[PDB]
């Protein structure tokens, strides 16, 4: 749902 | 506008997680009884205007500004093809250098990392909520329901949160009134007075991430003492039943603390009023 940096 | 207002979350015991997990890999199970002392929770996600007051006061440069990029969803110009690291995307420029927040001062702040969120909340005399505090608050005084308001997505035919409608990622119909974010005071409050606790922006919590939970009863749990990713909750304007069914209080996901994206923000909590 959100990629990690 | 009182977009830094807090509401009192009452002392209580609740069932965290679920014995009917919908995303088993995320450790939604097992259901466990957790006791939470009375505390205060921000009614709203932190808005652009409120974050700007923090930056004005402190001069704080967010991690995304320092790194020089942040993740943006393709459909509004990685972990998926629809996530692009965009140079110059940050809280003031949510889709990149030629985007602005001037027309959306009351929308949740985005492209804020866990560290950014902790800096803001502490500046404000507050802190991040624990996952358990967050989930308790999300549930809004109801037991074992999917959503803050109950088990129906559109109760009485009304939209109650800003998520995705249509075929993700190709088409967002904007049926609920918002393609991207909505103002932090949009949609009905839950039983405790909280707005957009599911949907709109994902929300950081203080806990390190694990998927291994005991069934044991706990008091004011803080999560595991170590980890590599911090827990985020609640889903976002991108969430949909078909791919990221995480606009449920029991849902949970994670990112490394230096992560930032165009669908991730936060709200603060406090033991007492600041
Ligand atoms: C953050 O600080 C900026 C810069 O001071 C504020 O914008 C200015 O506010 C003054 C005082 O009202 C206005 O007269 C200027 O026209 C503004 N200048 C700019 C650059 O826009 C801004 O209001 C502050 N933001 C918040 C949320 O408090
Ligand atoms: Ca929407
Ligand atoms: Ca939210
Ligand atoms: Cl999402």
């Amino acid at each position: 749902c959100t990629p990690s940096r | 506008l009182a977009h830094s207002k807090m509401v009192p979350i009452p002392a209580g015991v609740f069932t965290m997680g679920t014995d009917d997990p919908q995303i088993k890999q995320d450790g939604e199970a097992p259901a466990r009884r957790v006791t939470i002392d009375a505390f205060y929770m921000d009614a709203y996600e932190v808005s652009n205007t409120e974050f700007e007051k923090f930056v004005n006061s402190t001069g704080y440069l967010t991690e995304a500004e320092k790194f020089g990029d942040s993740f943006v969803f393709e459909g509004m110009l990685a972990a998926a093809p629809w996530w692009l690291p965009v140079k110059g995307a940050n809280w003031r420029h949510p889709e990149g250098p030629d985007s602005t927040i001037l027309h959306r001062p009351d929308h949740p702040v985005l492209h804020v990392s866990w560290n950014d969120a902790v800096a803001y909340c502490t500046w404000a005399g507050k802190r991040l909520p624990t996952e358990a505090e967050w989930e308790y608050s999300c549930r809004g005084g109801l037991h074992n329901r999917l959503f803050p308001w109950g088990n129906k997505l559109q109760p009485k035919g009304q939209h109650y949160a800003n998520i995705w409608q249509g075929e993700f990622p190709v088409t967002n119909t904007g049926e609920d009134g918002f393609q991207g974010t909505a103002p932090v005071d949009a949609f009905p409050p839950n039983g405790y007075g909280l707005y957009n606790i599911v949907g709109n922006a994902w929300e950081w919590t203080s806990d390190w991430w694990t998927v291994h939970h005991s069934v044991e009863e706990t008091l004011n749990p803080k999560g595991p003492p170590s980890g590599k990713d911090r827990v985020k909750k609640g889903g976002s304007y991108m969430s949909h039943r078909s791919y990221c069914y995480r606009y449920r209080c029991a849902a949970r996901s994670q990112n490394t603390p230096d992560s930032s994206a165009s669908n991730l923000g936060f709200r603060c909590a406090a033991d007492r009023l600041p």
